[PDB]
């Protein structure tokens, strides 16, 4: 199914973190396409930044086949 | 998010000064205002979906972006444009009620264009939709919390182009 | 009673309403809580202190599984070669902890979501995203989902997902909402999606046992 | 298709396919010149087909007619009319395809949202796909009619 | 501020604000200007309530001012009559916006981390904070006073 | 994904029209090579640990990449190459199935060719492996089969180039 | 991450050898140098608040960083860069440990420059205040041990600017 | 190494190295001449340790070397000492660092789908290295063998 | 879980006295037994598939357990009784690694009857297997060692009867 | 204890004990005459540290003491004398233990939450503990002193 390559920078607000937290803060993950709505909404509510949105897999424009 | 008030706060806070006779006169025409802002997203509230309804209609509907070919023919992409310019209203509204521009640069505008351009969304489409929901809004509510709207609409739409 | 599984490491393990008959109803309403016990410490509990929710349970709970270390191949420092990256052997072990916690027990040889494992080790998929695969395979739905009652696969879900017993109605009454229109897929999609999920767990953070059912914790710590 | 659908179920378990996968796939692609009649029949007398059936539907619930309802006026019976040719449109994409993901993934998925923004009664677009079962049986072979009403039932269902 | 509280409680349950929060706006919007005269009694007198307490800091806690001390000399000394003038400006933002959120974004998070890196005493800046709050409490009318003192023990209470 | 028959609905879904005479065509081509292509993949799928275990024996066993010193030579490395050849092997059953490379696309090649240039995976060494694997499966489907999957197994040796 | 030792296991490894003599040597200097590393490690982790407070004062404090309009104004922000500076140090002492810089790319500066440039973290500054914690730990442990700490708080340096 | 894995292990937590895990690389460092003289005996007798072991296994286990075996052939029983050699050579790196980590990273680490792909038995691999072992044990001193053990017995877990 | 040393600080600390004579006795007993507990763990830790290999083949293997209509009969039945050994033995190395039965009673015993009635498994099967666990590894380990692991591997078999 | 600290990390991996972790033990077990020594000095002059450190926290920090205070008085100096004999049990539970389990199980976690309760400030315990260090360290040889310190250290910076 199609999937979208993001990148996103989360910093911390509540509290100071004493472990090791940049694989969680700059990150570059895939989601699926279904999932990408909640997870958008996740990082902008946490008080992120979305740096980069590209479709990794698949093409724009797909009326049926696309799962 | 950053609201008026934090906003008026955090621009005292980046010199280091107190709140000054500037600083204060704008929180005191925010909280003037605040009546105002209420009851706009009062009447928002009781037909939200309303909007969005006649706006599709108004614009988009019986043109070449439903028509198949589109990027709003199949039910999946109505839907989703649907939703879209539901969250769009509803942000909007959030930003009408917080008094700052700031929670849609965080909210929505934060990632959005580049999501839009990759799935191949045409831009000049949406902002024509956001535009048709503007005067439809300021008619529902108002005059004056119309155009406070009708504000932070343009923002969604100098965002996304 | 019979909807509570019994609090082992693995295998749901529910009381039969036939299989000799101790059914005991008891008309729980709404919005009707549970005292759940934690299994760190007593004031890191989320019901009087909602801001320690995140936080781990220091030698008193469950060990911590979190990808803080740099995954194998991350960065093009250790070019071609470098055969004994040691940074290996710890993500592995996560993976291991992942599978344990979706499933309480360790997988066989064709069991393994081996597509995965790979793209976490590469750094494609967060731990969260992991976690929801693990649970959104079919095997999952095979052991777990099938063969149970609806509501006591929602609450050994519930329960591995989370580390935690469901509140009461509130929550119950929304995974099986979604259960009725949805399906499975979409129920593991929603415990993960969550904020609670990703409050007590972040991205690089395996879920954990975080609250005990007083009568779970009776079954460990009243033996001789 | 079936035989997407059959991949991704097995590249899911990630594994190669069933004997069972391998022989309705099997099945789909001998029987499928008998899905193409189906197909030839429907796409040949597809304007008599959702007329019949969408005056069928207007005896049957005239409120739609009727002012105060959604297809008011002969602007938007010509509409609801192409409604039902987009749904006829579908079901004979989804009798080649020999599943109902391209049904789904069309006009089908976020079809109550839809409807809801449009204001249509869905109950009645569901009675309307119902009707054009009825006209379409009618029309060509029982045998072939089993097969073709057995995708127009899950799209009633979807629907309803 | 509580529009800021309400909002976020808004989108997270992915619907408008109910009438109930609704009412809490409007009722915050009307008690905004006594919240005004609040901070603008205090903004008036900021330097004498930090000069009047420092000094009264410094008599209960010679140890402060006295040589082998953290605020010791003529240069250590105008850096805490600045963080006194900081921490009061802090509780002027809390005011204003009728809400702790703000006091503790900008100077009430790791304070315990920060001043154990500078060598200063916690006990310190918490019993200065209280001695703020006595002074404000004294020189600004009692009904407002006690709506003050909301943040001031916050500030304390989050010190200790 | 997209396989042959969905490839020519979204084609007559695009321009909105019912399915033609010239898409027909193509339909027909599909059912008539359909018999080609479910016979050919339960030989595969049978085969499929003997095939890969085949190719590897005459490409990458015994050579410089397997020895110290190439990418082949670590138990982790050589059980990741297996595991490729195994994917390799399956996902062109997949298309082969599917008869569309759209699905090699859409899950393989997808962040493979940075992720090869990044480990330092050598590209000559893993078509000759795919290349070997080519050769297994044609000596056991057949001639016309063999050419039929060597397509999908030449596009993802194209992709990888 | 690989140290002294496991650097010379992995060039011994990438030929394919035992352990030549040339090895043997890199071993038995490393077991020299050994009594040093563990001695200097134990000063640092025993005055790890004690070294930051210094470097802080040296470079950070007193200045338009530490002023509102700065990076390092806000007590939570201020909180942070002694958590970045315990990092900073802690890091060192594990690359002094190991005996090399393997752990300062793969966990350091694996992405350290580009959530820097996200946040908008003054690169400048940051580089200076490593290099208030080079002269602290220089002037603490000794000449010797501090010329090691020296090497790899640079190669931090390096890195970030 | 023992001192990466003391890391490792330290960053894990969060923490400096422990008083306890810094002791524990300074033993390492002083009787690190010691553990190192295993690694030399090892190199200095690598023929006649594989040599004989592979006797031994194909006495042990003369299956494996009989017609329909992995190991029948004069180039299959080459390969096989072939493979005691690096295991061998694994072991030396093992007692060099001090960790089992450089045994597990080269060859270990996904060896059961390696030697599966092969067609070799893991259990015949597990007593190969049983016997480089006990060949090992004879040709060392006591402290030595027990030393050299338990990084031996950490193959054969693993293998079985 | 509460380890020998635990358990004698716990009893201390309940009672609210320091570590008295009685106390001190009790520690130095077991950092005594200490070497022979490590020893025992490790032969274990090698031979962990082999303890169970010849615990089923003396008890379970050609029986009516293995035969149709027995619990053990399936491949998917057959590997959860070797898992369920080899969590036994682990479990029972643990215990006696510790010097204290606490971790059985904690992971293992809790509700395991109660388990293994409602799946239909075997007490006195079960006991046999655990049985000839015991009679293996004391052939292997020990006799002092071996008595250890059998007091443990009883009180196994004590909370499952 | 750091036994079972190796076994609560098997038992999270579900695997047997490393070999780098049986060696942790082992070292542990060889060095538990050296922590049990350390144990033996602690209980042996208990009364001794707490009488020495009491004073010396007294003359430190008056204001605890003086009227007002929080351990003003012959019963409220009695418990406080208490606190720190239970503390100091507390360090000799964590020596023998050779782990900061027992010392943080008992008497560290929700402390914090206790002396608030109590009123009883917080960095007047850091520093009684911290006494109490001084006061140890000066009754023992150095190897033990440092020992020693490292669990009393623990006690000052979670208090702190
Ligand atoms: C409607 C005005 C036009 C339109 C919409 C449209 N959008 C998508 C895709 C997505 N929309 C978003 C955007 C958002 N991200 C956010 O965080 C928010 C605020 C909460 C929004 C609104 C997202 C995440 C997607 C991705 C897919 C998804 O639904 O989650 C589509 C689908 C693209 C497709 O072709 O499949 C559409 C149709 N496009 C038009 O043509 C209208 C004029
Ligand atoms: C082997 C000695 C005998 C045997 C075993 C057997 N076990 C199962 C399945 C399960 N085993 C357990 C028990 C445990 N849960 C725990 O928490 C612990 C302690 C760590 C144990 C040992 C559970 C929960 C199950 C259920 C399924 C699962 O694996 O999660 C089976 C299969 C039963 C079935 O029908 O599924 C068997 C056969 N039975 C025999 O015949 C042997 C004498
Ligand atoms: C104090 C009056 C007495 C006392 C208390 C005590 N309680 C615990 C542990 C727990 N307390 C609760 C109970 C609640 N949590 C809830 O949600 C509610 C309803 C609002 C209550 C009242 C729970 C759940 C726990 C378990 C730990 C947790 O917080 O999750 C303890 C500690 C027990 C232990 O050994 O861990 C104690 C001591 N006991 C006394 O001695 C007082 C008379
Ligand atoms: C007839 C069965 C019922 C009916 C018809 C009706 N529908 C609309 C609105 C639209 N419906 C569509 C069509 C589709 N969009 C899709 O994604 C699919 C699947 C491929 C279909 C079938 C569209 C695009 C519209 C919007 C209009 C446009 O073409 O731009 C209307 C118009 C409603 C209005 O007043 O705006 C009508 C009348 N109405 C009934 O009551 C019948 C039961
Ligand atoms: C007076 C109440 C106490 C005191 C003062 C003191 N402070 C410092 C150092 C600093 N104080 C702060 C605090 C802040 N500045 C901010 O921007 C904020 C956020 C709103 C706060 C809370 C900081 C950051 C500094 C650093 C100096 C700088 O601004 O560059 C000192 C000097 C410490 C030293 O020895 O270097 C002193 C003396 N000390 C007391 O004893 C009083 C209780
Ligand atoms: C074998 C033909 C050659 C070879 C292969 C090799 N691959 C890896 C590692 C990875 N390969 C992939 C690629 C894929 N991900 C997928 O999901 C699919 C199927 C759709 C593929 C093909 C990825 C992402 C990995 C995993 C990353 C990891 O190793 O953690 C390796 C190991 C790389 C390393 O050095 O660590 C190797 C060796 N290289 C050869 O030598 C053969 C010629
Ligand atoms: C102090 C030297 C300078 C400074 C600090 C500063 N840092 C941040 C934010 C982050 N810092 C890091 C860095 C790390 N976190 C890690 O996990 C590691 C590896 C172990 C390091 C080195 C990251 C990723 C963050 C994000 C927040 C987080 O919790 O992870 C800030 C911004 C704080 C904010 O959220 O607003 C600041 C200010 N800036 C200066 O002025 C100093 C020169
Ligand atoms: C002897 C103990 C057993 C045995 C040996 C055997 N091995 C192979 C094939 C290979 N062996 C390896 C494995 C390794 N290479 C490494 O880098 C490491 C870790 C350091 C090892 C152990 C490899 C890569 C191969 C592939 C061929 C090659 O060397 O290029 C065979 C041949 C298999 C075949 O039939 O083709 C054999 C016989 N087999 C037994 O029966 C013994 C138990
Ligand atoms: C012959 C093809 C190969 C072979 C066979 C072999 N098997 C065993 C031992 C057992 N086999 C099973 C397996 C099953 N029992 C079942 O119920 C099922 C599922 C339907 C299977 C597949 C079991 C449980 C046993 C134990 C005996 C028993 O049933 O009681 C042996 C004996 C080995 C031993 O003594 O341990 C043998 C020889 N071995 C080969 O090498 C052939 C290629």
């Amino acid at each position: 199914m199609r999937m979208f390559r993001i990148t996103a920078c989360v910093p911390s607000q509540t509290r100071i973190r004493t472990q090791r937290e940049l694989q969680n803060t700059y990150f570059t993950k895939l989601v699926p396409y279904d999932n990408w709505f909640r997870e958008q909404q996740r990082i902008m509510k946490m008080g992120g930044k979305i740096v980069k949105v590209e479709l990794a897999t698949g093409r724009p424009g797909t009326n049926a086949g696309l799962a | 998010m950053q609201d008026a008030i934090t906003a008026v706060i955090n621009s005292a806070d980046v010199q280091g000064k107190y709140l000054d006779g500037a600083a204060m006169d704008k929180l005191k025409s925010y909280f003037a205002s605040g009546e105002l802002r209420v009851r706009a997203a009062s009447v928002i509230s009781a037909n939200a979906a309303t909007i969005v309804k006649e706006a599709v209609a108004k614009s988009l509907l019986y043109s070449d972006v439903t028509r198949p070919g589109g990027n709003m023919y199949t039910t999946r992409r109505y839907a989703a444009c649907i939703r879209d310019l539901d969250y769009y209203l509803r942000y909007a509204t959030y930003a009408m009620l917080a008094g700052d521009a700031s929670i849609l640069d965080e909210r929505v505008l934060n990632g959005l264009k580049e999501t839009y351009n990759s799935l191949g969304v045409p831009i000049s489409s949406t902002v024509q939709a956001i535009q048709a929901i503007k005067e439809v809004t300021a008619s529902l509510v108002g005059a004056d919390a119309g155009k406070e709207m009708g504000v932070y609409l343009d923002y969604i739409c100098s965002g996304l182009s | 009673s019979g909807n509570d599984p019994l609090e082992i490491q693995f295998g749901a393990i529910f009381p039969k309403e036939t299989r000799n008959p101790s059914k005991r109803p008891a008309p729980f309403n709404k919005d009707t809580k549970r005292i759940l016990i934690h299994r760190g410490p007593a004031v890191n509990n989320q019901v009087g202190n909602p801001s320690a929710v995140g936080e781990f349970p220091g030698s008193l709970g469950a060990k911590v599984f979190r990808l803080n270390g740099g995954l194998p191949g991350a960065k093009v420092g250790k070019n071609t070669g470098t055969s004994v990256k040691f940074g290996e052997s710890s993500t592995q072990a996560l993976i291991r902890a992942a599978y344990r916690q979706v499933f309480g027990r360790d997988l066989y040889e064709g069991q393994r979501l081996s597509v995965a494992e790979i793209q976490l080790e590469n750094g494609d998929i967060s731990v969260r995203e992991f976690i929801k695969r693990l649970a959104k395979s079919e095997l999952f739905l095979k052991l777990y989902w099938a063969p149970h009652y609806v509501c006591k696969a929602i609450e050994y879900m519930h329960r591995r997902l989370l580390g935690r017993p469901t509140y009461g109605r509130q929550e119950m009454n929304q995974y099986f909402d979604i259960a009725s229109k949805q399906g499975f897929y979409a129920v593991v999609e929603a415990m993960i999606d969550s904020k609670e999920y990703s409050d007590a767990f972040g991205e690089d953070t395996v879920p954990y046992e975080r609250y005990l059912t007083p009568g779970g914790l009776q079954m460990r710590s009243a033996r001789v | 298709s079936i035989v997407t659908k059959s991949i991704v179920n097995a590249d899911a378990e990630a594994r190669y396919l069933s004997p069972g996968e391998l022989d309705r796939i099997k099945a789909f692609v001998t029987g499928g010149a008998a899905r193409l009649r189906i197909a030839e029949t429907l796409t040949g007398s597809r304007e008599t087909i959702v007329k019949q059936a969408g005056d069928r539907l207007f005896q049957k619930r005239p409120d739609i007619v009727s002012p105060g309802g959604n297809a008011y006026g002969e602007e938007m019976t010509a509409t609801c009319l192409r409604d039902m040719d987009y749904y006829l449109r579908l079901v004979t994409y989804g009798v080649v395809s020999g599943d109902v993901t391209p049904i789904e993934e069309i006009g089908l998925v976020g079809v109550r949202e839809m409807y809801r923004s449009l204001g249509t009664p869905i109950e009645a677009v569901a009675q309307s796909v119902r009707e054009m079962k009825e006209v379409a049986s009618g029309l060509m072979s029982s045998d072939d009619a089993a097969e073709a009403s057995a995708y127009f039932d899950f799209v009633i269902g979807k629907m309803s």
